[PDB]
């Protein structure tokens, strides 16, 4: 008999709520202390997350929450603006959230004396995802199940639509920002649109059907990592039309693809917690095989640290962390 | 036990303004290289990354 | 071929987990060296501290890649010394 590779979570944090979604910042906001955002139907907090690389008054893990609203909804998708900002006496945080009122909420905060959301028409049905199609945070991009691709300022007045055959899944803004829009649909196929000229660039063509989530690389935009069907596959643009990497990405599901935002080589591919505990496994670029692999009683929503290889996914009641290190 | 000094001596033979390098031959240094690898091998049996005080890797 | 052979693999890995965390060492060890699996040989047996055994193994299956996953499992148990 044989045995792959299992272990408990690096870190752990307790909570008196389930976690829906959970997600650190993209780009730096100008904060040691590492912002966390997760969300769920009675509570969305905010905090800063800390741990013990030095000093022994940080034991351990220290979350220090930094806000905490009352919430009635179940959160479907938020997207920080790229554009990220905490270095202020009040920082401005700006973001979008999805919830299951088929509805678009742009959330500012203001750091302890108030917090806004807008009204935004949403889509026919859910939203699948949305991102900030602008590096400041002035205009957002949502695709939704009903395969259009809407551009709204943040009045909530649609600016740009983009028609699709089959509902748009996913959306992502480039994440330095070059009115560049990447298109990853369930089919397999990723498309690339010029909010200038409202034309696709470029476009990545397969077949593989289901494709659940991409994710560029951060460190290389040129790369992009997927999970389609079962298996995470790799693309090289613009020297690429089919897929040219395509490997196993679990004996589970794999529901999202995640890039490490430290590293040009280190990526997730997360498993669907059906029957059997969500298997999480980080792979490596040129090795087939995870590198890590861990066992989560439930998994829900996988992110990776804002300049760190740390990929964390929420619970019930708990949030686990995983510290990839070399 | 403070190998990090054992280590620092590398640099202190590295000093050109005294010039402790040219007169090594290749096998005092080789040896002076071995015991530098077992100084180091000490700390990094520490789980710490022998280039500098924290980990490199 | 290699389609279903890589299937068939993980298929008997979540297979034969669950004895594997339950214990019975000797069992274990006879099936896993009965049909040539490495690295739950590996993990048992330096859970049981033999590194006899370990020398064994690694001999049987040196045309095997025995030293691939002994390096891996050192790295993430942190004995790189």
């Amino acid at each position: 008999m044989k045995q792959d590779s299992a272990s408990n979570a690096t870190y752990t944090v307790d909570c008196e709520d389930y976690v829906h979604v959970v997600e650190f910042n993209p780009f730096d906001s100008g904060e040691a202390g590492s912002l966390l955002a997760y969300g769920g139907i009675s509570y969305v907090v905010i905090a800063s997350c800390r741990f013990q690389e030095e000093d022994s008054t940080v034991e351990g893990i220290e979350f220090k929450t930094l806000k905490t609203f009352h919430h009635g909804e179940r959160v479907v998708a938020i997207a920080w603006s790229p554009e990220t900002r905490c270095d202020a006496l009040l920082p401005l945080l700006r973001f979008a959230t999805a919830a299951g009122d088929k509805k678009i909420r742009i959330f500012t905060s203001d750091f302890q004396d108030k917090n806004e959301y807008k009204v935004i028409e949403g889509h026919s049905g859910y939203i699948n995802d949305l991102v900030f199609c602008s590096p400041e945070g002035t205009d957002i991009a949502s695709v939704g199940d009903d395969h259009t691709c809407r551009i709204w300022d943040l009045d909530g007045k649609q600016i740009a639509m983009f028609i699709l055959r089959s509902p748009g899944m996913s959306v992502a803004w480039h994440p330095e920002g070059a009115f560049k829009l990447m298109v990853a649909e369930k089919t397999g196929t990723i498309r690339f649109y010029d909010l200038t000229t409202h034309q696709a660039i470029l476009s990545l063509e397969s077949v593989q059907v289901p494709l659940m989530s991409a994710d560029w690389c951060v460190r290389n935009t040129l790369r992009i990592g997927a999970v389609a069907g079962n298996d995470w596959i790799i693309w090289e643009m613009p020297r690429s039309s089919y897929p040219q990497d395509n490997k196993p990405a679990h004996a589970d599901r794999a529901r999202m693809f995640r890039w490490s935002k430290c590293n040009e080589n280190v990526f997730a591919t997360t498993g669907y917690p059906g029957k059997m505990k969500s298997q999480i496994a980080i792979h490596h670029l040129a090795h087939p095989q995870p590198i890590l692999i861990g066992t989560a009683p439930v998994g829900s929503g996988l992110s990776w640290h804002r300049r760190l290889p740390l990929c964390v996914v929420g619970g019930y009641r708990k949030l686990f962390f995983w510290l990839t290190e070399m | 036990k403070q190998y990090k000094d054992c280590l620092r001596l590398a640099d202190i033979v590295s000093s050109e303004n005294q010039k402790l390098y040219t007169v090594f031959s290749k096998t005092e240094m080789r040896n002076l290289l071995q015991k530098l690898r077992e100084s180091s091998l000490m700390l990094l049996d520490l789980q710490l990354d022998p280039l500098g005080y924290e980990i490199q890797s | 071929y290699n389609i279903l052979e890589m299937e068939y693999a993980q298929k008997r890995s979540e297979l034969l987990s669950p004895l594997l965390i339950l214990g019975q060492y000797a069992w274990a060890s006879n099936l896993a060296e009965k049909y040539c699996d490495f690295d739950i040989l590996v993990q048992i047996c330096e859970m049981t501290d033999n590194q006899s055994r370990l020398q064994r193994y690694m001999t049987l299956f040196a045309e095997q890649n025995f030293s691939d996953f002994l390096f891996r499992w050192y790295l993430e148990k942190g004995k790189r010394g």
